[PDB]
């Protein structure tokens, strides 16, 4: 055993394309639809719990993950790749930030750290890029509420609202019509549930949908991240 | 021999009503020999002030180190560091040399720009935080400053009342220490103005 | 073994070119145009964002213009992630220099350093180069106002006005036509926006598709101030110069 | 295609062709066998006499590990030696820490994990040997056989090399005709016979028989080579059975 | 420093004084010595203060990451192990002397952790320079399976014993009550000493200090 | 650098006409405490060598394993392991001597004095000493620690030079050794009555004698 | 076409080496099944000893990882043992560092994160195995968690693995659709094993003797495998009703 | 500290006092010095509490991992792992450990590991500061193949004396019985043993 792959597996082709990044983006395209919407007093992120079998307990598989008390993440693409990014994001939020400054990182900086990890898989020796796009929603004291997208390249963009994966082209058009700068959090959740219904084929309820918010503090502070329960989603589906 | 009392000097910080004050002497020596009477011990990184007593090479080193770190902090965060955050940074930085420490006695002072709350703090040489509202003292005449501050201080002083309190605490403590004095500086810090005054004191 | 899968990123072609550098430049040619113009009393950085939707949060967005220290800024063309790796390295070199000499880093020294890093990826290590071209806008008390560019090869050069990214051929002709040595910042602002307005692949140039910045000594008591323009300010300067 | 050019590559079947090519080297080698008896194990091997210039009884193929384990292999002989060297390091470190001599199942996995490790990367070649090994531990006798893939199982009898099918058929008869079990001295005789019968597959050249054994009663649980009178008694028994 | 803990019927009561000293001088009269490890586990700290603060912070941080990955509340034994194995590795040079108390899925647990990496699992413990004063109170009055308000009183009484009789200890009494149903962080629980009242005003009047020069800069 | 904790005392030995004798008491002292009364300090290697060890007992147990391991390793790929390529006293000694000096040179010694007694392939008597410093020497009589001061003087009266070895029978040599063990028991405060003795003869082979005792003890003059 | 030889993306966004490792999974031609009782978790697997020379006692694809955790493997035995040794090591290290027994799901996630690494790093191949972990967790109760070559993992109410997994899966799905509960409502593990065997017989359409099965049972504070005679007793009870 | 392990007919019994002192202060008076490294392999600890705890935890780990791979380890194997740690780290450790365990094959076995890192297999073993005072008593009163009740009384009387004379020892006498029947924990309070 010598890890002899000390050379890049992602290289520029004659056209200027980075093949493996483009292919990672194709993998993200095949993945299940997830979206994020930013309100004035909160952010919402949502995705479909695509259950691999009905015998499988889909509650154990969390697509929406808490990174810090005030930051949450969701993805489209390869689940195992997402899982290890969440592990590293949580850790970097302690090592390179909380242990130094005594507080959690702001959304943009934690996003920047995740982006860095994904960029390194795009240039380091003997690795393929991550096959996921992330949507990171968060709050911090000086920037307020924010929503970011992070791609396999390591590129990240802030969004008012967006969607990624399967039905993202159709979902982004749907959001463009419904979004305004005076949405309340409940209005954004309502729009998220509408937008997500278009891309879902089968059952559409609290057990097949995962949805979380960055909002008010839930009782030093309380955490602004909150994952909505199966019951809380179903209640809002009756007013749909 | 004792690194914390080769070069000498002192720092004191106090809170007031919507203000903080931090002050220091100007002496640098080699034990008995006085060398410089222009060695200031208070530095600032944005609106957060940092006094540092102790071994002067470490004072200079830590100043340069916190300037470095707070500059990168500002570039990344897109905002100036706050006193509460900086205090934690100092503590971390000091403790990462736990078994070969900087021979220093730092003192943070500043006003939180968002909340408006006056903030001070102190540390031992390995970064344990003294987090007191009233006053923080440091240096070769720390005992003297503790005595002066405990009897002179009272809460919620106006900026120019506080000036007289901190100045008299510094001056009278320094005059009972061989290795402190040779001049003094007092910063009066308010939410959006800072007054720096040099004091007239005995030059022995 | 592994040799089978090795692209060999650090080799010459038979013509004496570095394959990956050339292909990285091809990558950069598709990136949004960035322009730097140096006047006697300041420097302008202007750059065009790309793809953009109505839903992109512009005021908290930074893909083109970054700050290295209080005296030096960069405009980016290429992979934004790659640039951010290099930017954080540059930001450290400036602070290491400040810590060592107690003076701000001279612009050329910082530029050489980054450029030397880029060069290293073309000569050793077997890794792909950084798909980034920088325009460095900066000031120091030796040479005053300076514009530089670097590219994936690690080669850097000084300029009075320059473009990188898309349509640089067209952009450089238009700048070469209208630039003059006695020019001032307000005029250079106008030249930069007029050049982008003609070279853009979009239908029209709007505030939401631009990042903009100036480095002026034009401040009270002869000190250098960096101004990264806010969305509303870019909209005002577009109306002022008469583009919208 | 190209899936067979590199080790540790899955073909579209789910196979590692380089390992299967290592098996071809094993099948090309001389016959070796193992027989589990009442209180121990017997190992035997066919040694092809390429020339008259080979010194008889000198080029020994069966190797001892620790003092209680015998190893024999078919295929690339140096690869077998490399594996036994590793086995000796494993058995040594086990005894150093845990005091007791390494158990045979414990030892079997040590080799197994090491051989399997050489199917995980393209920077190494798989082992070109099937290895038959075993001995006596606190839980009694154990016979194992270990393939290039890292696969191994416990056996009543084992056989590998060019004469494996011939040998296997003979081993299967012994298993059927002796359900109550085979004695250690019986197993030495039977081992000789089976190597002699399996020599029909390598019949061009003549050969030299080499036998070893561990038995709780006959060798005090230690690995010993069958020598002199007992070896000749086994050769005579084998020569009688072919005629 | 006087820190103490007891196991009572429903859970754990931790206690601590509030005097932080440098040599003979009191630097802080109200300094917090009860630290957060996890939501169900707290740690009283004695010995070298920096070591106490940073050791608890690091194990708290690592337990947070552990608890995020497992998705369940951390246990006192894992807090105990992580502190223990670290302190042992550093052979006593990290001068952290902790009273670790918390409530698990397996019930309430109380530990004393020493700088060298030894731990005792006990129904009551005391540490710091006032441990003997506090331990006298526990040997006098402790019994197993106490009610909450009784245990609160016993710990408070033990910390008080340290406050008055030990010079290293002083200030207020902090408690931390941990059970399955709640966490009560009581700071301060008691103020056994009033701040000494000063009879004169010694503050100087404006213009009394002699200034050489002045500078004003706005922000 | 360490200090020895549980210790063994004198190992004594001599050459005679056909071979060598070696002996050592069965005690593991723990300072002044006579802690362990069943410790074997003569450790045979094959049928032609006995290694007698004094000093630290944990380090002796380590050396015991190194020798046990050496036998195993010599048997590997060695068809003549019980014949021409068996371990020799001189091989076993040189190994130990290398180890002892290597360890002292890393400032981490095995805290022992060792005597390797045996008979070689060609019938030659082998008797050589090595200690924690790597110091080696041979003599017709060898003894470690206390025995060097009391056993050697008595044993040298039997074999004073090389030319006395052929004149000394096994009975005379064994009597001398057993006599010396009695003298050591009277006078060594860290010795014991119970001992082991080993004869390695070129004809009769290795004879290992356990549970011997010092007897014929003169105490009667005490009463006066 | 070197995108099929190592773990890098094909133009479709696919990792062919991961997919081919999934195919290696069924190379043994063995079907496993796992179900949960009230107090227990039962795992059964087909046992095939084709050679008469094999010692049938050493032919096993069920592993005792810790005292509480059992692991059945669908895939070749060398990769199975690679995974078994690592899981054992991880479970022991966990107990040392953190002072309590490694939970079933935490191990499953750990092994899954390792499996993920082989799908991203080029020098390491994926293991051609599916790992089904079982325990009676002291917090979560009866637990079934499964890991594959992709690095995916998930908890199960019940599961099945192998060539005929879909038949077994649908058989189990249909039973739980009737009962409307996540488990086998049964007190004794003996009867949960009888259920597991019965529903495999129905799904596969094959009768079993004592030597054709291999059974693992997790209870509170221990996981154990059944002997041939313990299984025979189980088969007698099935036949008698 | 006063600790001992004694083999008898049905197996082996470990015994210990419960006092841990910091100088003259009794830090813990109810210490459990009998610690379990496997089902029926236990150890008595003496020396540095930090060291003996750290060792015992490492041993437990090694024997847990041994069991996962090779089944139940022998008592000899446990003693070997203890030894390996104690011997190889003798310069940085102060640990005097008695190892005791019950196999069905070997029955009761006692191994003592003193400061050096040497191993000694014995019918019974005594250790700790209080052991000095009972060498005489234990030697005179120990017999092989005692009954369970005789061995409990032998340990109780012995440690009673060790406690009486040694200030470093005291509190309750804990015992752990290891037989085929299982694992039994016994405790004996001052009011019982002092009047012996
Ligand atoms: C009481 C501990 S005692 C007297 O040993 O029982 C107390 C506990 C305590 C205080 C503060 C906190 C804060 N979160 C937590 C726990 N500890 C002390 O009083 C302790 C001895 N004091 C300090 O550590 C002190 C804190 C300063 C902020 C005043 N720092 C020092 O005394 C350093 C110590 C030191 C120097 C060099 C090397 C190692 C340790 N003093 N100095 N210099
Ligand atoms: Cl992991
Ligand atoms: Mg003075
Ligand atoms: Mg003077
Ligand atoms: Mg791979
Ligand atoms: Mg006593």
């Amino acid at each position: 055993m010598t890890d002899r792959y000390s050379f890049s597996l992602t290289t520029f082709s004659p056209s200027g394309k980075l093949g493996q990044i483009d292919y990672a983006l194709t993998a993200v395209k095949q993945g299940v639809t997830s979206l994020g919407i930013k309100a004035t007093n909160g952010v919402v992120i949502a995705t479909e719990k695509k259950s691999s079998s009905p015998l499988a307990m889909s509650e154990t598989l969390s697509k929406v993950s808490l990174l810090t008390p005030d930051i949450g993440a969701v993805y489209s693409g390869m689940g195992p790749d997402y899982r290890v990014l969440v592990d590293k994001s949580r850790k970097v939020a302690h090592t390179s930030y909380k242990r130094i400054y005594g507080e959690y990182p702001p959304t943009k900086l934690l996003v920047s750290e995740v982006a860095k990890i994904m960029q390194e898989a795009t240039q380091s020796g003997g690795v393929r890029p991550f096959g996921v796009s992330l949507l990171i929603a968060g709050h911090d004291e000086f920037n307020g509420f924010s929503l970011y997208q992070v791609d396999p390249s390591g590129s990240y963009f802030p969004w008012k609202a967006t969607a990624i994966g399967k039905g993202s082209v159709a979902a982004k058009t749907f959001l463009e019509k419904r979004w305004n700068d005076e949405l309340e959090l409940e209005d954004a959740i309502h729009i998220a549930l509408l937008t997500l219904k278009e891309s879902v084929e089968g059952e559409f309820n609290g057990d097949t949908i995962e949805l979380a918010i960055i909002g008010d503090e839930n009782p030093d502070k309380g955490p602004r991240f909150r994952k909505l329960t199966s019951q809380e989603i179903n209640d809002r589906l009756e007013a749909l | 021999s004792d690194p914390s009392s080769i070069n000498g000097g002192i720092v004191v910080a106090m809170t007031g009503k919507d203000c903080v004050a931090i002050a220091c002497d100007l002496r640098l020596g080699s034990q008995s020999l006085g060398v410089s009477n222009k060695f200031e011990k208070i530095f600032h990184y944005g609106h957060v002030f940092l006094g540092i007593t102790g071994l002067a090479t470490d004072v200079t080193t830590l100043n340069e180190m916190f300037r470095y770190k707070t500059n990168l902090y500002k570039l990344k965060e897109e905002r100036a560091i706050e006193p509460e955050t900086f205090t934690q940074l100092v503590s971390s930085s000091l403790y990462e040399r736990r078994f070969g420490p900087y021979f220093v006695g730092p003192v943070v002072a500043g006003i939180n720009s968002k909340s408006g709350k006056p903030f001070i703090a102190g540390f031992d040489l390995i970064g344990c935080i003294d987090e007191a509202k009233d006053f923080i003292v440091s240096g070769t005449a720390s005992d003297q400053l503790f005595g002066m501050c405990e009897s002179l201080y009272e809460p919620n002083l106006e900026p120019e009342d506080l000036f007289e309190t901190i100045s008299q605490a510094l001056l009278n403590a320094a005059d009972r220490d061989a290795l402190s004095g040779w001049g003094a500086v007092v910063y009066i810090i308010k939410k959006d103005e800072v007054v720096k005054r040099y004091l007239k004191m005995r030059q022995d | 073994g592994s040799r089978r899968y090795d692209s060999r990123t650090t080799i010459f072609s038979p013509e004496g070119r570095l394959y990956q550098v050339e292909y990285a430049l091809e990558s950069i040619s598709h990136a949004g145009t960035a322009i730097g113009i140096m006047a006697s009393d300041g420097i302008v950085l202007a750059a065009e964002r790309k793809v953009t939707s109505t839903l992109l949060e512009q005021d908290t967005s930074t893909e083109k213009l970054y700050k290295l220290n209080d005296k030096i800024a960069v405009a980016v063309a290429g992979l934004t992630a790659d640039a951010e790796i290099l930017i954080n390295t540059a930001r450290i070199h400036a602070q290491n220099y400040l810590k060592t000499y107690n003076e701000d880093i001279p612009v050329e020294i910082l530029v050489r350093r980054l450029s030397d890093i880029k060069q290293g990826y073309t000569q050793h290590g077997g890794l792909r180069p950084f798909g980034v071209s920088f325009i460095y806008a900066g000031y120091d008390d030796r040479y005053g106002y300076q514009l530089y560019t670097s590219n994936p090869s690690g080669n850097y050069t000084g300029w009075k006005a320059i473009s990188v990214g898309a349509n640089t051929s067209a952009a450089q002709t238009l700048l070469q036509m209208d630039y003059k040595d006695d020019m001032k910042v307000d005029d250079a602002i106008e030249l930069a926006l007029k050049t982008l307005s003609k070279t853009t692949d979009s239908s029209a140039l709007t505030y939401d598709r631009l990042e903009f910045a100036t480095i002026r000594k034009g401040a009270n008591d002869g000190e250098v101030y960096q101004k990264i323009f806010k969305p509303q300010e870019i909209k005002d300067i577009l109306v002022k110069t008469g583009i919208t | 295609t190209g899936y067979d050019l590199s080790n540790s590559v899955f073909s579209p079947d789910g196979r590692n062709f380089q390992v299967e090519y290592a098996v071809k080297a094993v099948e090309n080698g001389t016959t070796s066998i193992g027989i589990k008896c009442n209180d121990g194990v017997v190992f035997a091997v066919e040694k092809l006499i390429t020339s008259k210039l080979l010194v008889p009884q000198k080029n020994v193929k069966i190797q001892v590990v620790d003092r209680h384990i015998g190893c024999v292999y078919s295929g690339l002989i140096p690869d077998g030696r490399h594996l036994v060297n590793r086995g000796r390091e494993e058995a040594a470190s086990f005894k150093k820490l845990y005091k007791t001599p390494i158990p045979i199942p414990a030892f079997a996995d040590r080799l197994g994990q090491y051989v399997q490790a050489h199917t995980l990367y393209n920077s190494v070649r798989p082992f070109g040997v099937s290895t038959i090994f075993g001995g006596v531990d606190k839980n009694g006798a154990h016979l194992y056989m270990l393939e290039p893939s890292g696969s191994y199982w416990g056996y009543k009898g084992a056989a590998t090399g060019k004469g494996r099918q011939s040998a296997k058929a003979e081993l299967e008869k012994l298993v059927d005709h002796h359900p109550e079990g085979l004695s250690a001295r019986e197993a030495v005789k039977q081992a000789a016979k089976i190597i002699y019968l399996a020599h029909e597959d390598n019949k061009e050249k003549d050969f030299e028989l080499e036998i070893s054994w561990c038995s709780l009663s006959e060798t005090n649980g230690l690995h010993k080579f069958v020598k002199g009178d007992l070896l000749q008694e086994a050769i005579d028994f084998a020569q009688k059975e072919i005629n | 420093t006087t820190i103490a803990g007891v196991v009572y019927k429903d859970g754990i009561v931790l206690g601590a004084d509030t005097r932080a000293t440098e040599g003979m001088v009191v630097a802080d009269k109200n300094c917090s010595k009860i630290h957060f490890i996890s939501p169900n586990i707290y740690c009283c700290g004695a010995g070298t203060a920096a070591d106490t603060d940073m050791t608890t912070q690091l194990i708290s941080s690592n337990l947070e990451l552990h608890s995020l990955s497992t998705g369940r509340l951390p246990r006192v034994v894992t807090a105990n192990r992580m502190l223990k194995q670290m302190l042992f590795r550093y052979q006593g040079y990290i001068g952290a002397a902790l009273v670790l108390g918390g409530v698990d899925v397996t019930g309430p647990h109380l530990y004393s952790i020493y700088p060298h990496g030894s731990t005792d699992k006990l129904p009551y413990v005391t540490m710091g320079s006032g441990s003997l004063a506090a331990m006298a109170v526990f040997e006098d009055k402790f019994r197993p399976d106490m009610e909450e308000e009784e245990a609160k009183n016993l710990v408070s009484e033990a910390i008080a014993a340290g406050i008055f009789n030990d010079l290293g200890s002083g200030g207020n009494i902090d408690l931390c009550v941990i059970s399955k149903n709640k966490l009560d962080f009581l700071r301060p629980y008691t103020v056994p000493n009033k701040k000494g009242t000063r009879l004169g005003r010694y503050r100087c009047e404006k213009g009394t200090t002699a200034v050489l020069t002045e500078k004003i800069t706005p922000l | 650098t360490q200090q020895p904790i549980v210790t063994g005392t004198s190992v004594i030995s001599m050459k005679y006409d056909n071979g060598v004798i070696i002996a050592a008491d069965n005690l593991g002292s723990y300072g002044s405490l006579l802690r362990f009364n069943g410790v074997e300090r003569l450790i045979p290697v094959g049928d032609n060598t006995v290694v007698g060890i004094s000093g630290d007992i944990s380090d002796m147990q380590h050396i015991e394993r190194l020798l046990k391991d050496l036998v195993t390793e010599n048997a590997y790929d060695n068809p003549l392991a019980d014949a021409e390529e068996a371990l020799e006293p001189s091989y076993i000694f040189e190994y130990l001597a290398t180890v002892m000096y290597q360890r002292r040179s890393k400032m981490n010694p095995l805290w022992n004095a060792i005597i390797v007694a045996g008979v070689q392939s060609n019938g030659d008597q082998f008797l050589r000493y090595v200690n924690l410093l790597g110091v080696t020497y041979s003599s017709p009589t060898l003894a470690t620690g206390f025995g060097a001061h009391m056993a050697n003087p008595l044993l040298r009266k039997v074999v004073d030079r090389e030319s006395d070895i052929p004149k000394t029978t096994v009975q005379v040599a064994e009597e001398a050794i057993v006599n010396a063990m009695r003298v050591l028991y009277y006078r060594d405060a860290r010795s014991s009555r119970n001992f082991s003795l080993a004869i390695i003869d070129k004809n009769t082979g290795l004879t290992f004698k356990k549970n011997l005792q010092v007897e014929n003890m003169k105490w009667d003059f005490a009463k006066d | 076409g070197y995108d099929r030889h190592i773990t890098i993306f094909s133009p479709e966004g696919r990792l062919y080496q991961v997919e081919y490792a999934f195919k290696a999974t069924n190379q043994t031609n063995i079907n496993s099944l796992a179900v949960r009782g009230k107090d227990c978790t039962v795992v059964i697997s087909q046992k095939k000893v084709p050679d008469k020379l094999l010692d049938p006692t050493t032919v096993s694809y069920i592993f005792c990882i810790s005292r509480t955790i059992g692991m059945v493997v669908n895939g070749p035995i060398p990769d199975a043992r690679n995974a078994a040794l690592r899981a054992k090591a991880e479970a022991a290290e966990f107990r040392y560092k953190y002072g309590y027994d490694m939970p079933c799901d935490v191990l499953a996630k750990r092994m899954a994160n390792l499996s993920q690494i082989y799908t991203q790093r080029a020098y390491m191949r994926p293991l051609g195995v599916i790992l089904t972990f079982v325990s009676v967790d002291e917090e979560l109760g009866p637990s079934i968690y499964k890991t594959d070559p992709a690095g995916y993992y998930v908890g199960y109410k019940a599961t099945a693995t192998g060539p005929k997994q879909q038949e077994i899966t649908t058989n189990l799905e249909n039973h739980f659709k009737k009962s409307k509960i996540d488990h086998i409502n049964e007190e004794s593990w003996e009867k949960v094993v009888e259920f597991a065997i019965t529903h495999m017989i129905d799904a596969l359409g094959t009768e079993f003797s004592k030597n054709d099965l291999e059974v693992g049972v997790a209870t509170k504070d221990k996981f154990f495998t059944l002997s041939a005679e313990n299984i025979e007793e189980r088969l007698v009870a099935i036949a008698e009703q | 500290t006063s600790i001992m392990a004694v083999t008898f007919k049905d197996g082996v019994i470990l015994g210990a006092d419960s006092r841990t002192t910091t100088g003259a202060y009794i830090a813990n008076r109810v210490t459990d010095k009998l610690t379990r490294v496997h089902d029926k392999i236990w150890c008595c600890r003496s020396g540095s509490a930090a060291d003996t705890q750290a060792i015992a935890d490492i041993v437990q780990y090694h024997l847990e991992l041994y069991t996962s791979q090779y089944g139940t380890p022998s008592t000899e194997t446990a003693a070997s792992v203890f030894k390996e740690l104690c011997y190889e780290n003798k310069d940085n450790l102060t640990a005097g450990i008695i190892v005791a365990g019950y196999d069905d094959k070997n029955k009761g076995e006692v191994y003592t590991i003193p400061l050096g890192g040497s191993v000694h297999k014995l019918p019974y073993a005594i250790a700790g500061s209080g052991s000095t005072f009972i060498y005489g008593y234990c030697d005179k009163n120990f017999r092989e193949n005692m009954s369970k009740e005789e061995t409990v009384d032998f340990i109780k009387h012995s440690l009673s004396q060790a406690i009486k004379w040694d200030g470093s020892s005291g509190g309750v006498i804990r015992m752990v019985v290891l037989t085929a029947a299982g694992v039994e924990r016994l405790i004996f309070y001052p009011d019982e043993y002092e009047q012996l």
